[PDB]
């Protein structure tokens, strides 16, 4: 519970940011640029901090089994309940989740140790290329 | 204390994407 | 400890200054002689609210010079401690004796005897500080420190405090 | 009208945005309400407090599922190929935002040389805020108040401005402010005339 | 081959409605045909053993409420196993039923039962039938971003640079 | 005020110039920090008001990209509004300002809900928001008055989640 | 003044190399790296979340 009691006040003071920015934008009148700028970075911010807890407490989240209260009617909130119980992307993220796939040519099934294997493996070693050529560009120059 | 609770941000009118398939028998 | 308390003052208004702006002139000798005093009473007078809603009384002119006597009340943040009260502060200076913290706008000083014997004094380091196995308190260092007591003059307050017991010193 | 369609647009997709992620909050209230009554209360919703009564969120316990193969090696390799798509999409972003960036950062140079060699020495200079439009603007004293005139009405200062159209420089007086037009040379073009 | 996900699937069955209705005494009954009911599980073998024989808070509550609860019981203890049990009831549109599956442990040294150990949910909503919340809440946050990054790239393609000015709109 | 002795000058109960009971009002530094800020900012656009009555550029003093700049726009705010006669003043602002848990208004926001949440002493409310303690047992030593009154778990909750809520610089 | 100015462009330099450096790794292995040692640091543990962090990355 302290983890979803972390999660549930953490997503609450995101939403208050969320109904901030809202209604600083829905003026009719736009403030300056950099009221705008620290407003997204600090929202933005927030939400990555978001994303970090929600994965450090996985484990909690999965284990917590979703009830039904016995006080709660469902003749008369079903409507509520089938609001709440039901988790389905957008439309346009699941066209956009499969234009993704076919432009990328990407799909999860199938993989097998051909083709396919030879090219992860001469992947790996670009990155850790790049990454020591740069740092020999850094100590190049004197950057202090 | 609390500064301000958050507004009810409720949206009933969303028409929600429940796919439905398995109806015969 | 920051606090908002009432508080009123009475304040002597020139015979020279009496004519249609005596508002703006009360109200600029209060911001100038109240904000940034201290009062054993109440403490540090750090702050006043809601300045345009200054509370005002008629005057009552002195009957052996002819200055006006006005009394203003309003609210205000002030800081004071108490005794036993633990604060987060900044090292000002460091001493074979001890050392001393700032807090908020008053000096906590403590004596090395109110320390636990596994801090150090080293005066080889730049600047000579407190070392201990894992705390290490100096100069921009955040220590805590238990105020035991405070001495009360007209313009400032002195503290002593002590950290002997555990869960002090580096956090 | 553009600027209101995207306004609105960008409007109704931060409500859309938010209307999801308030369900979030909705559903997460409930276990510290359940815990602790009193904190709870002021989580939800007033709609939600009237719905019902409180407990709803309750700890349960269920095991986690046997791993193999089969899952996660597709997983970090579709969240390979999502990262690769956020690679493309960045490179592509940067590439329109430099463009951009390029094309208008190289037309105010051409303004900037237009302005460097258009401007010669000439007289005493110095920055004045505008009466109507209370930016900075470059002026110029030309009068003969320090050459021992005593003519108070004038002050001899023109303020200097950067035609447009003409990518020209003109000078405009302080004290003629009222004749805003390209006819301001022949306008205030006077003359001392003897006639014997 | 695309495959809608189990937990958003959804069963009607107007015919068995209709036909026998809708009642706690059937409620399995009910369940029996849906894809979610697996062959394998003891209750099937139950089943047929019956019909072998023929032819040769409130979980307390709803214990001692009915009697073929208790058959079930005296007839799932032998049998350890996957095994679908009734979870509650509320009357006359709401059944949850309690997906466990059962290791009957009675090695030496172990004073406890029969272990229980949850494999699914399934709630019964009128003649319908429902069965993660991370998923639902990252899924939500997502959406929320892509929204999001459509709202500033938008902005930003309406902000507008000079140097004499800063940026205006 | 290790035994919560605050006398009658700060007793818990306050009587207004209204004369109604009002709960003691007590500020850490961010609070404190932000009051000042927010008093100092509308005095000066008072006195510009006044100024343009005898005879825009407010939006940036607030918002901060640097702890530096911030530091500046403070010393600017007292040059035009204190006078530079209140020494005290300026080292308490700076004090303020360099430790400064939380820079935020709606960080600041959710620090007082977390902390007030569980109706604890206003004392004990503001020390937990200029303190930053690592574990439930060094808050509890630190602060005597939360000790027998909270529970370890809930203590080791709070100070988790301020942690976490602390804005990065 | 003019070493206000002088430090201003400091911080103006090292931050462009931080962020260089920063985006450089990021896109270089913004292909996930999964390794079964436990001294490799690299977590992937929700699914969509990853590509948020990703725009996020871009964005900043």
């Amino acid at each position: 519970g302290q983890a979803l009691d972390a999660v549930r006040m953490r997503l609450a003071q995101l939403t208050h940011s969320l109904r901030r920015i809202r209604d600083e934008m829905s003026k009719a009148e736009l403030p300056q640029w950099y009221t705008l700028q620290s407003q997204l970075n600090v929202t933005l911010s927030q939400l990555v901090s978001v994303t970090s807890t929600l994965q450090h407490f996985q484990e909690t989240l999965d284990s917590t089994v979703v009830y039904p209260l016995p006080k709660f009617p469902t003749t008369s909130h079903e409507s509520l309940v089938t609001t709440l119980l039901r988790k389905k992307n957008i439309p346009e993220v699941d066209e956009w989740m499969k234009y993704v796939r076919e432009t990328s040519g990407v799909t999860t099934a199938l993989l097998k140790d051909e083709e396919i294997e030879k090219l992860l493996q001469q992947d790996r070693e670009i990155t850790n290329w790049a990454r020591t050529t740069f740092r020999n560009e850094y100590g190049k120059h004197d950057f202090k | 204390p609390s500064y301000s609770p958050t507004s009810p941000s409720y949206s009933p009118t969303s028409p929600s994407y429940s796919p439905t398939s398995p109806s015969y028998s | 400890m920051f606090f908002i308390k009432d508080l009123s003052l009475n304040i002597t208004l020139h015979p020279s200054f009496f004519g249609p702006r005596m508002k703006q002139y009360l109200k600029t000798k209060l911001l100038e002689e109240v904000e940034g005093s201290c009062t054993g009473k109440f403490g540090y007078i750090l702050c006043v609210l809601d300045y345009d809603n200054i509370d005002i009384q008629r005057g009552r002119i002195l009957p052996t010079d002819g200055s006006a006597e006005f009394n203003v009340k309003y609210r205000a943040v002030v800081f004071k401690p108490f005794k036993g009260e633990v604060v987060d502060g900044t090292v000002v200076s460091c001493s074979q004796h001890g050392f001393e913290v700032q807090v908020g706008p008053m000096k906590v000083f403590v004596t090395k005897h109110l320390m636990p014997q596994d801090l150090t004094f080293n005066a080889g380091s730049n600047p000579p500080s407190y070392q201990s196995s894992e705390d290490v308190i100096t100069i921009k260092s955040r220590i805590r420190v238990k105020i035991e007591g405070c001495i009360s003059q007209v313009s400032s307050i002195h503290a002593i405090g002590s950290i002997k017991e555990d869960y002090l010193g580096a956090i | 009208e553009q600027f209101v369609k995207r306004r609105r647009d960008m409007l109704e997709h931060i409500n859309l945005a938010m209307n999801e992620s308030s369900l979030a909050l909705e559903f997460v209230s409930l276990l510290l309400s359940s815990v602790k009554e009193s904190t709870g209360m002021s989580s939800m919703s007033p709609f939600l407090r009237k719905v019902v009564k409180p407990s709803s969120l309750n700890s349960d316990k269920i095991p986690y599922v046997a791993p193999t193969k089969k899952e996660y090696i597709e997983l970090d390799i579709l969240n390979k190929g999502w990262k690769l798509q956020s690679l493309n999409e960045s490179k592509d972003l940067l590439r329109a935002s430099f463009n951009k960036l390029s094309s208008i950062l190289q037309n105010e140079h051409d303004y900037w040389n237009k302005i460097m060699q258009s401007i010669s020495n000439k007289d005493v200079i110095f920055k004045i805020r505008d009466r109507t439009s209370g930016q900075k603007l470059l002026a110029i004293k030309y009068g003969y108040e320090d050459s021992g005139s005593t003519y108070k009405h004038d002050r001899g200062i023109a303020n200097i401005r950067n035609n447009i159209e003409s990518q020209n420089l003109d000078l405009i007086p302080h004290s003629s402010s009222v004749f805003k037009g390209t006819d301001f040379v022949h306008s205030v073009k006077k003359f001392l005339r003897v006639r014997i | 081959m695309n495959v809608t996900p189990l937990d958003e699937l959804q069963w009607k069955s107007p015919e068995w409605i209709q036909v026998f209705g809708l009642r706690t005494e059937n409620v399995l009954d009910y369940f029996a045909e849906s894809p979610f009911f697996d062959k394998t599980s003891n209750n099937q073998v139950i089943k047929m053993q019956r019909q072998f024989s023929q032819l040769n808070p409130a979980r307390r509550q709803i214990l001692f409420k009915y009697p073929m609860y208790m058959q079930l019981e005296e007839e799932l203890m032998k049998l350890d196993g996957t095994e679908y049990v009734l979870s509650s009831v509320r009357e006359p549109d709401f059944w949850v039923i309690r997906k466990q599956r059962r290791t009957n442990n009675s090695g030496v040294g172990s004073a406890k039962g029969p272990e229980i150990i949850p494999l699914q949910d399934y709630y019964i909503i009128g003649a319908n039938i429902y069965q993660t919340i991370f998923k639902i809440v990252q899924s939500r946050l997502m959406s929320t971003s892509y929204h999001l990054n459509s709202t500033l790239e938008s902005l930003y393609d309406l902000i507008e640079f000079q140097p004499s000015q800063g940026v205006h709109y | 005020a290790a035994t919560l002795q605050l006398g009658q000058e700060f007793q818990l109960k306050q009587i207004n110039h209204q004369g109604e009971e009002e709960e003691l009002i007590a500020l850490n530094l961010s609070e404190a920090r932000l009051v000042i800020k927010e008093a100092l900012v509308e005095r000066r656009r008072a006195f510009k008001r006044s100024q343009k009555k005898h005879k825009a550029d407010d939006d940036d003093f607030m918002h901060s990209e640097t702890r530096e700049k911030e530091l500046e726009s403070i010393d600017v705010l007292l040059e035009q509004t204190t006078g530079g006669n209140n020494k005290d003043l300026k080292n308490t602002m700076q004090y303020l300002t360099n430790f400064s848990r939380f820079r935020d208004q709606e960080t600041v926001g959710a620090v007082i809900q977390l902390l007030k949440s569980t109706g604890l002493h206003p004392f004990e409310v503001a020390q937990l928001g200029s303190l930053a303690c690592d574990t439930a047992d060094e808050a509890k030593t630190l602060i005597p008055s939360l000790n027998n009154k909270i529970s370890d778990d809930e203590l080791e909750r709070i100070l988790k989640e301020l942690s976490n809520l602390e804005t990065l610089y | 003044m003019s070493n206000q100015a002088l430090y201003e462009k400091l911080e103006q330099t090292r931050t462009i190399l931080s962020v260089k450096l920063a985006e450089l790794i990021n896109m270089t292995t913004i292909a996930d790296r999964n390794d079964d040692d436990e001294g490799s640091f690299a977590q992937e543990n929700s699914e969509l979340a990853v590509a948020t962090t990703s725009v996020m990355m871009v964005n900043n």
